[PDB]
DNA sequence: AGCTATGACCATGATTACGAATTGC
DNA sequence: AATTAAGCAATTCGTAATCATGGTCATAGCT
């Protein structure tokens, strides 16, 4: 196993640098690192600059020396590369080659504080004290519990791990024992022996990655600002491996924000972690919400303020605390999101946090595979920011279409980046610009047949390959080749579970295997001779090798998705506003063109004229109404669904889609690009269930559509499932009951008919009233309270969910209940005439109760009406008639007058 | 063509149900709503001579008030209308039958299934109460062997129960049981006694509020029901 | 019941005093406003037999006055008011006598330092004008042996030195001095002669106007200045 | 001082124009418009004694209608205007006579090239159709030797070719041919039978209505025509 | 005493802007 | 000391201001 470094940081001018060892332990060091930069010199040299200029190394003794340097440099406005910070180049220099790296050599601690009070705990305030601590230690594997029992707010008895593995009815806290079979007590009367054996445990046991359920949101400010106030500085200063923690209070417009930096230690939270790479939003953000989202796991339910549960029972208050560390854990566990920053920091080569922002892991990348071809890192040039034209987006027409079929390009931005050959060093210069309306009708003449054009109007270097474009082919390759191992390895386990279940041997001894590799029938049958036991070690280990195998391919995915993010921002270092304007330029020119051809081809097979049947669509993605050629052919033939099924699928894979391919191929010839790449494909069939009076799907605005898809891709449904993008449904906002039956609503149109809407909007009317109040609410969000806070009553402008915010603050205040803050999404509810609050909506934190004071003072007065018109009535009616149809039966006098 | 000041109001209270006309020549006129819930036909005092389609009628009938009464309407020379007064001359624009909803055709109301009086007053007071309690929509049924109205809410009422304004309106004398509903939105009658003739067969009957200026009629909603 | 119009009209101006109201047995009808500056109190010929408390008062004034006035009124079997005349029936809700703000009894008030009468003519003309340049309050005083009433704008005129209306009530009989100061938002009595009394201790105060069927109390402002 | 009812309704009238004033020591009475195209002007039978600009007329005109015609108006003690009643006071400020947009001096017409008369009732017909057909130009012709008044929505029929209003005036024996174009704006005169007089040379043009109180003075389009 | 016409008032609706919130490529 | 860090296009509701539109009680008028 050989060294990879676990985190750097910079002192002096000296590089601190805890690593792993060739046995496997934790071990630092201090070097002084030779900063060697390169400076633009006249003399030819081996190390050229990016567009061929040669450049003559420079070597400091220290990091101030050269920061002394390029100051004294820029003083003179002279241009000076290399690498400016000196933590990547000198954890480049280091390594070179690729890491491999083992997740038992990485501490991961998971720690979350329990403190009681009469009002909230304010990090800023550090007014009480932490009577629950709990810190789980990943490589120990251990859950490290320590309780206060002594405390000015209250005095309880010790805990006890059999008594909180009990149940509920029995007086327990139904903690799984299999965790405190991994759980260690340590418990204190006072808290100064409590924060001493804190403070050496961190010491002792340094944990080299640290992440928590929005650990710098309270967990790391209060602690530390804790310890700051009982034992000076020191206390802090010690909790850093280097005695290096700095605060980076973010004072934004509304309230503070106490960010503590452990300098030597990858101090990285979890709850932003989740907010960017699991790509789900959930009505609450709470712990408790998400758990319950991931794991299915509930805690016990618990009705009170949080603070008054210690004085009525410790035992489940450090159940509580233990059960939720537990659960963070799990949903790690499950979603693999810690292996994944560690993985992408590695193979890019860069400091942990840099996993943070796609500039800083794209520029490491970058830098590393032009040292690995001996070139030179331009510097970093000033820039302002500027919005350069988006995305076109269709304008769909709101009327329901019956059969659509879908289209999308796969990766467009890489796709257009590789194709063109853009790069800041092909720049070439700018054609005569036609107006767009030409370029999308293929009017306008070439602009030139020497250069690659965009119809931003540029032309860049041909035949030479973009350094972008070489970087794009490399994580396309790696990521194809990742996804044909991750086949492999799932044939080999199919296969060998075939021959368990078929039967297995007897050989007792585990033979080698080599990973990443399908196995060969003759591997198969010698597997077969074996014990379960050693068929069983073979399973587990390919299921490994699948795992990092799909680690692998999703970093690669999130690189390739984010380098379009990285490359139009002014702080980037091959920031070039002309770059990104062209490709977004080209995706707008290229998806109209498509446009237009899909109408004209889809004119000339249907046999009518100027009719667009391209329904709708955006960047990447154009989705095409095709009832005309079900007309042309007949709906009588099929004799049943999926007869029409395949038959469409039939259609588009073999009738379009190369007429697609040839127009996107005579495109390419239209401009100078490199190489011809926009592969479109076929994405999903929508159509209606043969013979019902549904209506197959609908629109209401661009980027708002519900279509009943029967076949997403090749992956034919049994039954045909409901693709809902945009509407209400997907939005948290809707409270869940009404998403459930709104959900089941546009189930019933698109499939059965308006009848069924109908039946099932009077069901859900008369169920409506007797629904449980939690589950009818908006639930939005509160930002910025205090801008709209003046004495408990709305201010100027007030948003609605800010409204009732302050009206249960008003309600609640003094109540000494958990209190509402930014971020928190707010359930409210609206109420009738005369309540006793003096307001028309209350809001409390989502997922939470009301305190039984006023709970039946809200259910007294929820008016059931109003909100069951402004969240379920008004969006159904604005989806069916943009459907052609009607909730409520009207009729009219065409019995008589018709 | 010279239209009395009845007519102009009686071509007010047809625009209130519907901004545009079309009309043909005769003394008949005939009416629709767009959503198609209200019908309206009378026999006015003058005579119609040459078929029009009106878009506006609200500014229409304002000018025609704003002139002398004896100022004559007619089609003007570019087919548009043309109206002379002694002094002074006013065109105003030719709808296209397209553009405006026009009812087809006479409409054959078949015998009555059931028949009672209302008297001006009470309807008076029902138009203009409802709009005080909210009173969405009116219930007429069949209550201790009298035919009677009541008010019910459906904003906060879906179920029709909620019995806020009640109104009796007379005898009764049939076996057959009815339950009819109606929107008060439709119920734009004009201020005056009528004869309430109300069908119903399968799933779709009708109102008929006779008048001796004009008769209206309206659609009933699905909730209502019948027995006979 | 059967209320006279005159009771409607003081029912309607009690309205906009307070939004609700109570109603005891009796003859006698209270109310007072919501941060308590004002309060009205008159005797009604109208006999009342029951209680009853209703928030949405401008409403149900309004239905009772659009019902013919021979209506009777009772308490429903619901709990709710229920009015009948000779062929409708109606049920005005009725509300949960919490949201209300009750007073709980009329203050009696003997003794005062100031009195005076006011003309209709005057009080509607002051009103108006205080509509009209945006008088913001007032202040009854007394200057060269006068008793007058002077109107002021605070958002203009915070310190209240120069006098933007003028009108003098008569002479004073009395030698006492006092500078009462009164918002015009507490203005609501009917248009009617009123007498004028006016009371004050340390730093409490009253005005009273006192009519042929309702009498009002308002309290004096923070600067209201007095000497006897 | 003390203003007439009619003198009060003059200055009405000439508040439609005019935000500001000038009250000119006298019986004449001037205003213009605020963009200066149109002029009006009018003689009293009060006797000024005092000029004073103000501003905010319509509540000047509001408050003076609300006391009696025998209030007296003088210079108030801080510069400014006093309403003095038999038992009321009322300080109403004056405006700065710099700011307040009127003429300097009366302006007398020329010689007409055009005389005819207008009734009150076709003033108020044709200002009731302007509002109906929301007409923004009016070309003032002669036809078959009549001169008529004609009306054009120059925003829509930019080359006002479409008679969409017509209105004959009175009979022209001559060979003189003009046509007006006056935007409705201008048009603010009070009903009533008023004297019509058009002057114009080459592009400059202007039209005068001459009553038996009050005279306007009207600017014409540059896209008139005319041949004297 | 009652229909007729006018009139500001007050309600209300329609518009339009703006900000806050939230997806989806 | 590191500069501090995906992009844009799109949709919907509430508030607010603001005007316009329209009943309506209020007011002047003739039968």
């Amino acid at each position: 196993m050989k060294e990879f470094y676990i985190s750097i940081e910079t002192v002096g001018n000296n590089i601190v640098e805890r690593y792993i060892d060739e046995n496997g332990k934790e071990r630092t060091r201090e070097v002084e690192y030779l900063p060697t930069m390169f400076r633009h010199c006249k003399e030819e040299s081996k190390y050229k600059d990016i567009y061929g200029k040669n450049c003559a190394p420079q070597k400091f003794p220290s990091m101030k020396d050269a920061r002394d340097w390029m100051k004294r440099m820029e003083r003179i406005g002279l241009e000076a590369l290399g690498m400016n910070d000196f933590k990547l180049a000198y954890i480049s220099d280091t390594y070179g080659s690729e890491i491999v790296y083992d997740r038992k050599f990485v501490r991961v601690a998971n720690c979350d504080i329990e403190v009681t009070g009469d009002k909230f705990p304010d990090p800023m305030k550090a007014e009480y004290e932490i009577d629950a601590i709990t810190h789980y230690d990943s490589i120990d594997d251990r859950f490290y519990v320590f309780d206060l029992l002594n405390s000015m707010y209250g005095s309880v008895s010790k805990w006890d791990a059999k008594l909180a593995a009990k149940l509920d009815c029995e007086g327990g806290d139904e903690v799984p024992q299999e965790i405190l079979d991994r759980v260690i007590y340590m418990p204190f009367d006072n808290e100064r022996d409590m924060l001493m054996e804190y403070i050496n445990l961190w010491e002792q046991k340094r944990p080299a990655i640290f992440t928590g359920w929005n650990i710098e949101g309270f967990a790391v400010p209060y602690i530390m600002n804790r310890v700051k106030m009982i034992l000076g500085e020191r206390s802090m200063k010690r909790f850093s491996p280097i005695g290096r923690v700095k605060s980076k209070l973010i004072q934004n417009m509304y309230g503070s924000k106490e960010i503590y930096s452990i300098d030597g230690v990858s101090i990285l939270d979890y709850l932003d972690l989740y907010k960017k790479f699991a790509f789900t939003n959930l009505p609450s953000f709470s712990l408790e919400s998400v758990a319950q989202h991931e794991t299915k796991k509930g805690k016990l339910p618990y009705d009170g303020p949080i603070n008054k549960l210690r004085e009525t029972n410790h035992q489940r208050y450090i159940s509580y605390n233990i059960i939720d560390v537990e659960s963070v854990q799990a949903i790690d566990k499950i979603r693999g999101f810690i292996d994944l920053v560690l993985s992408m920091s590695y193979y890019a080569k860069m400091p942990f946090s840099g996993v943070m922002s796609p500039i800083k892991t794209w520029d490491a990348i970058i830098f590393n595979s032009l040292k690995g071809e001996h070139k030179v890192i331009p510097q970093q040039g000033s820039h302002v920011k500027q919005s350069f034209p988006g995305a076109f987006v269709f304008e769909p027409k709101p009327i329901a279409r019956r059969y659509i079929m879908s289209f999308d390009l796969t990766s467009l931005y890489p796709s257009i980046i590789r194709q063109v050959n853009i790069s800041p060093e092909t720049i070439r210069g700018e054609f005569e610009v036609h107006p767009i309306h030409e370029y999308i009708a293929g009017t306008a003449p070439k602009p030139s047949d020497e250069y690659s054009c965009s119809p931003n109007g540029w032309m860049y270097d041909k035949h030479q390959e973009g350094i972008i474009p070489k970087e794009i082919a490399k994580v396309f390759f790696q990521r194809k080749d990742w996804k044909k191992k991750m086949f492999a390895e799932e044939m080999n386990a199919e296969a060998i579970k075939k021959i368990i279940m078929k039967g297995a041997g007897s050989c007792s001894t585990k033979p080698e295997v080599e990973r990443y590799v399908k196995f060969s029938d003759d591997f198969l049958n010698e597997l077969s001779n074996y014990t379960e036991s050693v068929l069983n070690s073979l399973i587990e280990e390919c299921e490994k090798a699948a795992t990092l195998a799909n680690t692998n391919q999703l970093n690669r995915k999130i690189l390739i998705n984010s380098l379009y993010g990285a490359l139009g921002n002014i702080h980037f270092r091959y920031y070039d506003l002309r770059n990104a304007t062209a490709i977004t330029i080209f995706g707008q020119v290229g998806i109209q063109w498509i446009a237009r051809k899909i109408n004209e081809y889809l004119n000339k097979v249907c046999g009518t004229n100027d009719e667009d049947f391209i329904a709708a669509g955006d960047t990447d993605s154009v989705y095409v109404c095709v009832d005309k050629v079900i007309e042309k052919v007949g709906l009588d033939r099929f004799k049943e669904q999926n007869d029409l099924v395949e038959f469409m699928n039939q259609f588009g894979k073999k009738k379009m889609e190369p007429m697609i391919d040839v127009a996107y191929r005579e495109l390419c010839d239209y401009m100078n690009n490199r190489e011809h790449l926009m592969h479109m494909d076929r994405e999903a069939i929508s159509c209606p269930p043969l013979g019902s009076k549904g209506v197959g799907g609908f629109w209401k605005a661009k980027k708002r559509y519900a279509l009943n898809v029967y076949d997403m891709e090749d992956k034919r449904f049994a039954e045909p499932h409901l693709k809902i993008m945009g509407m209400e449904t997907q939005q948290s906002s809707t409270p869940k009951a009404v998403q459930e039956a709104l959900e089941e609503s546009i189930r019933r149109i698109l499939q059965e008919g308006e009848e069924s809407v109908q039946e099932y909007y009077k069901n859900f009317e008369k169920e409506y009233r007797q629904l449980d109040y939690k589950v009818i609410a908006e639930v939005k969000t509160a930002n910025d309270i205090a801008k709209y806070d003046d004495k408990g009553w709305p201010g100027f402008k007030c948003p609605f969910h800010i409204r009732g915010v302050l009206t249960y603050r008003r309600a609640v205040s003094g109540l000494g209940v958990a209190p509402i803050l930014d971020g928190n999404k707010v359930m409210v509810l609206p109420l009738r005439e005369g309540n006793p609050f003096g307001d028309k909506c209350i809001a409390w934190p989502s997922g939470t109760e009301l305190p039984k004071e006023i709970r039946s003072d809200v259910l007294s007065w929820i008016d059931h009406s109003t909100l069951f018109q402004k969240s379920f009535v008004k969006p159904l009616a604005g989806m069916c008639e943009s459907a052609g149809m009607d909730y409520e039966e009207k009729a009219s006098l065409d019995f008589l007058f018709g | 063509m010279k239209l009395s000041k009845d007519t102009t109001a009686l071509l007010k209270n047809f625009a209130t149900i519907n901004s545009g006309i079309m009309l043909k020549s005769g003394q008949f006129i005939m009416t629709r709503a767009v959503n198609g819930t209200t019908y309206a036909e009378a026999n006015i005092s003058d005579v119609i001579d040459f078929d029009v389609a009106i878009y506006d009628l609200n500014g229409f009938l304002g000018i025609l008030s704003l002139v002398n009464d004896d100022a004559e309407i007619s089609q003007s020379e570019d087919g548009n209308i043309k109206i002379a007064d002694a002094r002074s001359t006013i065109f105003w624009p030719a709808a296209d039958p397209s553009t405006v909803v026009a009812p087809n055709k006479p409409i054959p109301f078949p015998v009555a299934s059931a028949v009672t009086e209302i008297k001006a007053e009470d309807l008076q007071q029902l138009l203009r109460v409802s709009r005080g309690l909210q009173i969405d929509t009116i219930a007429i049924t069949v209550k201790e062997g009298k035919i009677v109205i009541n008010g019910f809410n459906k904003v906060e009422d879906s179920a029709l129960t909620r019995v806020k304004y009640s109104l009796t309106l007379g005898d009764y004398d049939g076996e057959n049981t009815f339950n009819f509903i109606i929107n008060m939105a439709n119920m734009k009658m004009q201020p005056g006694n009528y004869k309430l003739l109300l069908w119903a067969k399968g799933k779709q009957g009708a109102a008929k509020f006779e008048g001796e200026h004009a008769n209206y009629v309206v659609a009933l909603e699905a909730d209502s029901t019948h027995d006979f």
